[PDB]
RNA sequence: GUCGGGCUCAUAACCCGAA
RNA sequence: UUAAUUGGAUUCAACGCCGGGAACCUCACCGGGGGCGACGGCAGGAUGAAGGCCAGGCUGAAGGUCUUGCCGGACGCGCCGAGAGGAGGUGCAUGGCCGCCGUCAGCUCGUACCGUGAGGCGUCCACUUAAGUGUGGUAACGAGCGAGACCCGCGCCCCCAGUUGCCAGUCCCUCCCGCUCGGGAGGGAGGCACUCUGGGGGGACUGCCGGCGAUAAGCCGGAGGAAGGGGCGGGCGACGGUAGGUCAGUAUGCCCCGAAACCCCCGGGCUACACGCGCGCUACAAUGGGCGGGACAAUGGGUGCCGACCCCGAAAGGGGGAGGUAAUCCCCUAAACCCGCCCUCAGUUCGGAUCGCGGGCUGCAACUCGCCCGCGUGAAGCUGGAAUCCCUAGUACCCGCGCGUCAUCAUCGCGC
């Protein structure tokens, strides 16, 4: 009788746009909802020789991008259901609902 | 070397000035003050700006 | 059939399985989650696909 | 896992964003966006000239949906076209006008200083313009147009400049055309004001 | 005197080992 | 040297470099065998062009060609243009990117003024700074790009948050000990204290004190402090030059090949070996070798995959297989170090090159030319001439581990 939603994101400011908004919304009705929960970011670094032949003294970059990610809890309950449900979150997040 | 930058000088200079009576040998109030009275974003340069007004006040006041 | 000895054969593992998506070259391929992509052409579309140089 | 979700989008984006460079190059490509709704996807083009995309009356558009969804990995997809928000303030739009005139047959320099004139009027801060190869003569030469004010080193350089490239390809080979503009609303660090 | 190695951007001078 | 041992790079700034750990592929080299000309037009062609085959020869193998005779219906390389394609030439025809001068402190502009002019001035002098960084003086007064500011991470504190992360105090159940006054270990209820994860905020300013300098710019020494004087480690490299490297990553002009210098298949070669050189690994032993026992990590990675757990085998390995699309499951109980015993200064219980026999794995293929295991075998080496390299603090030395490459293979690169 709860639902688990998992968010990511490249971006810091969406997906802390999206959780506030689910909050405001479990804060709109009778409800408890198990606050946004951090889970470690992930990081994906890739290092390249920087030059296209094999002459000159070697040197390298370091690209890296980092994916961010929450974890929410709340409980199934379909007064409140059908307002997550219709909430639509910039295409740089995914959003993914399950009931546990 | 610490050497002071420029734009810290101008903005400081020009902080003193306009509001004679608002500042103080106090680092602590100028730090606020500075915060108040202007658009800096960053911390480093809010405490070097107040950290010159500061002597600037404790050095009109010695006469120089 | 004579086409049939224009045709490559059909290989699953070696430097001859794998080219570049962007250029077509074989060899320094950059396998990493997923991607098909040489190091040269990594370098200059990495900051489309949101890599950046922090350190 | 999830980080293999993210790399896919990416990669398939710059392909197509590839793609259309080359294929729309007299319209005034100024890029792509791509939209994801429960029916399908919504694609969005910029450009100049929308009547040489749409192509006298559809036939053009059907053929881009075509490879769009065959030769890519787009399901349903439907195109729109639209128009460049601010065209000069986009350094890749001006290297490739700049790049088309150069191979009309104006020199050089007019032509790079007529660019400069139109930006500046628009209200840019700095522009900066460099055109290097075989200009007058079989021994190649870099030249480079300059006014206003222009970032070059650090992090403010790297988030606020807008820089473009393009290829001009004249009889006697390639000629390489380099843009940077800044925006009237880019702000230094050092620039602080009091407040009244 | 022969052969090999050092030093020098390189050659000569100079230093070392060997038969 | 060879049929070929494909090519680039030669002081710093070539030589574990071209992400170059090549069995096929890669591939550009060598021996051999096949295939390819949109579009314009010539001989031609339904009385059927071009194209496709059961059988057996030639052949390494092939309807490639041939023999034996079947197929299908519309274009036409026997010809001239023309074109596709080209890791063929040219980096001294170019674009883009990269190394070095050099993260050095430089390169310029508007107006004025000096010189017939090339030019000069500002950009010079004193002190100061990591810095054309600043303070004073000055035919200069002002301004731009670089420096700095900026961005990422590390160390201290506060608020918010409590799952897949944490377990201290509290309740119950089970099992051990010196038999239980006391001390331990699992499991469940329960909690977010503590650790941790990650959003926001605080904190350091030459601010305070005493000297030197000028009473300026700054410098030297003290307190307090998690942190003290770019706090520490990184990213970002101005106008230019270097005919520096790269057309063998991709783009591109010209010149060439265009029935071969284009496209595929088979077998070789890049792995040869009197010899000169770079960078390393293993040693020459006690500041050790062997045998049994005892300790404590972090970074990363996983569905074309990581595989706990059980069984079989002396080992390498083999047969089943939970959970995992991952703060949940797995790789994953590191080594250097510590305890006890043998060896006692010896070419040895040092060293482990070289070679014989046997057993495995990956793969379409292991001879040329792969990696692993058991028994046996036991080379040089006993500290290194003239010369010459790296490094200022959690740095150097010493020790293992992760990822890239990858079907298999790490004395390498990048990181812990
Ligand atoms: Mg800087
Ligand atoms: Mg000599
Ligand atoms: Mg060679
Ligand atoms: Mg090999
Ligand atoms: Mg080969
Ligand atoms: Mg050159
Ligand atoms: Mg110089
Ligand atoms: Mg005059
Ligand atoms: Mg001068
Ligand atoms: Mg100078
Ligand atoms: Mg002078
Ligand atoms: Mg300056
Ligand atoms: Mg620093
Ligand atoms: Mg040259
Ligand atoms: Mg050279
Ligand atoms: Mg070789
Ligand atoms: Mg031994
Ligand atoms: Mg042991
Ligand atoms: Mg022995
Ligand atoms: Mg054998
Ligand atoms: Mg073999
Ligand atoms: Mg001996
Ligand atoms: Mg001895
Ligand atoms: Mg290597
Ligand atoms: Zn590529």
């Amino acid at each position: 009788q709860k639902a688990r939603i998992k968010l990511a994101s490249t971006n810091v400011r969406s997906l802390e746009e999206v959780a506030n908004q689910i909050k405001q919304i479990a804060e709109r009705t009778g409800v408890r909802m198990s606050g946004p929960i951090p889970l470690p970011t992930k990081r994906i670094r890739i290092v390249t020789r920087k030059s296209p032949d094999g002459e000159g003294s070697a040197t390298f970059d370091r690209w890296e991008l980092r994916i961010h990610k929450r974890l929410i809890d709340i409980e199934a309950d379909e007064r409140a259901m059908r307002q997550i449900m219709r909430i639509r979150v910039p295409e740089d997040v995914t959003i993914e609902i399950e009931l546990i | 070397g610490k050497i002071r930058q420029g734009f810290i000088k101008r903005v400081a200079r020009e902080l003193f000035n306009k509001y004679p009576n608002e500042f103080t040998r106090d680092f602590e109030h100028n730090k606020k003050k500075v915060e108040e009275l202007t658009n800096v974003t960053s911390k480093k340069i809010r405490n070097r700006i107040a950290g010159y007004i500061t002597k600037l006040v404790r050095m009109k006041e010695e006469g120089k | 059939a004579k086409a049939d000895y224009n045709k490559r054969k059909p290989r699953k593992f070696g430097k001859g399985a794998r080219r570049c998506i962007r250029c077509g070259q074989y060899g320094p391929i950059i396998r990493i989650h997923g991607l098909m992509l040489c190091r040269h052409c990594f370098r200059e579309v990495a900051p489309k696909l949101g890599f950046r140089k922090y350190e | 896992a999830i980080e293999r979700y993210f790399i896919r989008e990416a990669v398939k984006e710059m392909l197509i964003d590839e793609f259309l460079e080359k294929e729309l190059r007299r319209a005034g490509y100024g890029g792509l966006d791509i939209k994801k709704t429960p029916l399908g996807t919504k694609v969005i083009i910029f450009a100049a000239n929308p009547g040489y995309v749409i192509g006298r009356g559809g036939r053009r558009i059907r053929e881009l949906t075509r490879i769009l969804e065959r030769q890519f990995g787009l399901e349903n997809p439907q195109i729109d076209v639209q128009e460049i928000k601010n065209p000069y303030l986009n350094a890749k739009v001006q290297a490739v006008r700049i790049a088309q005139a150069l191979e009309r047959g104006i020199h050089f320099r007019r032509a790079a200083y007529a660019a400069m004139r139109a930006i500046m009027s628009n209200g840019a801060r700095g522009v900066e313009i460099r055109i290097s190869g075989k200009l007058t003569g079989e021994r190649a030469k870099s030249v480079r147009f300059y006014q206003g004010y222009l970032a070059k080193v650090g992090n403010p350089a790297e988030t606020l400049v807008s820089k473009g490239y393009a290829q001009a390809l004249l009889k006697l080979g390639v000629i390489g055309v380099k843009v940077a503009i800044m925006p009237p609303d880019a702000r230094l660090p050092d620039e602080i004001e009091i407040i009244e």
